């Protein structure tokens, strides 16, 4: 088999900058046999260039390619909020038709505060005896958002999970949400139920509140 | 137009066995090589096998040679994946793709994907609980399935699709349960409360459940 | 008298570049090869010439095995004589490659011959000196010889349809002397043309090529 080493696994960048991804092959390679793809969230890949340097239909033409041999490159010569992906070599000529590790890409944007929602769980959901509550964090840059929950003022933990959503493809900016989870029997003893955020883009911690059981 | 649409993904039994369906349309399948390539759940794309269907040669990764067999069948121009001996290692989406054997050679349209679980635990399916529209200008609104086993085939989409600006969804979680959920969020003007009807669509086509449900205050 | 190889027809005192008349080892067919007599010391059996283009390359498995082309000019001088000769003694093998810019480079094999037909002819080299590389352009070890029906090759693909020659070609391997002749300024970024990586990379056309062959005697 013919081993495909990817150099940077992963990648963080502003939006202009120039990236470039080296993949190499144990064994000499027709240039003709390698390609490009790229694969965003959620989606099947796509194909960017092939024959190690030629550009597919339809891709920008930031994106360009070389290599012979063993060594292959490729360049994003300015780096666009949309460019957020995972981007796989492959060789398609000697059987089994191994992939790269892949490299990941991220984009740098100035900071971003998360608007933030909570939801007191409906009584479609008291039944079956389990409360969830739920606080959503929208639009914030960078990741490192922190949440707490506070049950009449007591710290709780736990009891709580995070949800965080890719970056936005044209905006470049992240969603989480923190659900909160309590037996019926324990929602309805207590009174007022608090989320507060923590954020770098904040200059004091957000909190929203409502008051049920 | 040119499309791959594969199909007949689902939850097995460890030991069990499937067979993937890969119809394409478009194109005669006897005139490219069929590829079948796979993700394992937050790994990187794993090549599983290829079929020349003008000639019937087959390859395959040393991972699943002599479990898996791929086969064409020109009459429907369709390709499949048996599979058998199946095992946790075989939970991935799995993408057919045609692959230009001629001077573009690279595999230049793909499947949508479809899941394969591999796990000893019953399907149970979603309940779907509406998050009311809680408080700016606008309003957050959502929409919580929750408690189903064998994720991955599981969507959902708002007013039938019509509503897409501002719908997040997010990755399910695993809970101590075992059993999944996920969240999907809108944002909308509070101004188009009570106007618009909003409803999301939960489908988890494993349990077959399919259920629509209103969103209000 | 009968000559097997051009070293015999300059030991007998022929010493001029021409065509000669060579005969199969213990038989009676006769083939027609162009000697060159005086680079090098002399008696070496032309086996392939590029010069010009005028010659296409796109030949079939018999073709190959048989020769074509025209000895004064571009030709190749047939499997089954070279399998046939390499065969009975050691031979080593020279290649001459020249580029559009005027330079010079060659490889030299110590030792060389083909396997028979049921082995598809395939390659075998020993050695490496000269200045085309100091990595052998020919995998080793040596591929079944290949064309654009014989499918021989290591690669899923058909290699001497995506590269348009009869070589020994590998997965499609760092070269292909009898690929698709580019002229004087459109030689760059091919990569079906006449291929020797290791001296001017891939993509880079060559312009002119001799493969030949003399005993490891003289
Ligand atoms: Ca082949």
């Amino acid at each position: 088999d013919i081993q495909m080493t990817q150099s940077p696994s992963s990648l963080s960048a502003s939006v202009g900058d120039r990236v470039t991804i080296t993949c190499r092959a144990s064994q000499f390679l027709s240039s003709f046999g390698v390609a490009w793809y790229q694969q965003k969230c959620g989606k099947a890949p796509k194909l960017l260039i092939y024959g190690a340097s030629s550009l597919y239909s339809g891709v920008p033409s930031r994106f360009s390619g070389s290599g012979s041999g063993t060594d292959f490159t490729l360049t994003i010569s300015s780096l666009q909020c949309e460019d957020f992906a995972t981007y796989y070599c492959q060789q398609g000529l000697l059987s089994p038709l191994t992939f790269g590790q892949g490299t990941k890409v991220e984009i740098k944007r100035t900071v971003a505060a998360p608007s933030v929602c909570i939801f007191p769980p409906s009584d479609e959901c008291l039944k079956s005896g389990t409360a969830s509550v739920v606080c959503l964090l929208n639009n914030f840059y960078p990741r490192e958002a922190k949440v707490q929950w506070k049950v009449d003022n007591a710290l709780q933990s736990g009891n709580s999970q995070e949800s965080v959503t890719c970056q936005d493809s044209k905006d470049c900016t992240y969603s989480l949400s923190s659900t909160l989870t309590l037996s019926k029997a324990d929602y309805e003893k207590h009174k007022v139920y608090a989320c507060e955020v923590t954020h770098q883009g904040l200059s004091s911690p957000v909190t929203k509140s409502f008051n049920r059981g | 137009e040119v499309q791959l649409v594969e199909s007949g993904g689902g939850c097995v039994q460890p030991g069990g066995s499937l067979r993937l369906s890969c119809a394409a349309s478009g194109f005669t399948i006897s005139d490219y090589w069929i590829h079948w390539v796979r993700q394992a759940p937050g790994k990187g794309l794993e090549w599983v096998a290829g079929i020349t269907p003008a000639g019937g040669y087959t390859y395959y990764a040393d991972s699943v040679k002599g479990r898996f067999t791929i086969s064409a069948d020109t009459s429907k121009n369709t390709a499949y994946l048996q599979m058998n001996s199946l095992r946790a290692e075989d939970t991935a989406v799995y993408y057919c793709a045609r692959f230009v054997f001629f001077l573009p050679y690279a595999m230049d349209y793909w499947g949508q994907g479809t899941c394969v679980t591999v796990s000893s635990a019953s399907t149970k399916g979603p309940s779907v609980c509406p998050l009311a529209p809680s408080s700016g200008g606008t309003a957050c609104l959502g929409c919580l399935v929750k408690d189903y086993f064998c994720e991955c085939p599981v969507t959902v989409s708002w007013n039938s699709g019509a509503l897409t600006s501002g719908v997040h969804t997010f990755p399910a979680v695993l809970q101590s349960s075992g059993l999944y959920s996920l969240s999907s969020v809108v944002t909308v003007p509070s101004s188009s409360l009570g106007t618009q009807t909003y409803i999301c669509n939960v489908n988890h086509k494993p349990s077959n459940t399919k259920v629509d449900k209103k969103v209000e205050p | 008298i009968s000559f097997r190889d051009c070293a015999e027809v300059f030991k007998s005192g022929h010493t001029t570049n021409g065509i000669y008349t060579l005969t199969f080892p213990n038989s009676t067919e006769e083939i027609k090869a162009y000697c060159d007599m005086e680079a090098g010391g002399g008696g070496w059996t032309i086996i392939q010439r590029r010069e010009d283009g005028s010659v296409d390359f796109q030949r079939t498995w018999k073709e190959y095995k048989v020769g074509f082309g025209n000895p004064s000019g571009e030709y190749w001088l047939g499997n089954e004589f070279v399998s046939q000769l390499t065969n009975q003694q050691r031979y080593v093998l020279k290649i001459h490659l020249k580029d559009w810019e005027g330079n010079e480079a060659y490889s030299l094999y110590e030792h060389f011959y083909l396997s028979s037909e049921e082995l598809n002819y395939r390659i075998h080299l020993k050695g490496l000196t000269g200045t085309a590389g100091k990595i052998s352009s020919i995998s080793q070890p040596g591929n079944d010889f290949s064309t654009k029906d014989g499918d021989n090759d290591k690669c899923i693909c058909k290699c001497s349809q995506m590269l348009t020659g009869g070589w020994w070609f590998d997965a499609c391997g760092p070269s292909n002397l009898n690929g698709m002749y580019y002229p004087q300024r459109q030689n760059t970024n091919k990569f079906n043309g006449i291929k020797w990586y290791y001296w001017k990379g891939s993509g880079y056309s060559l312009k002119a090529t001799t493969m030949m062959i003399r005993p490891a005697d003289f």
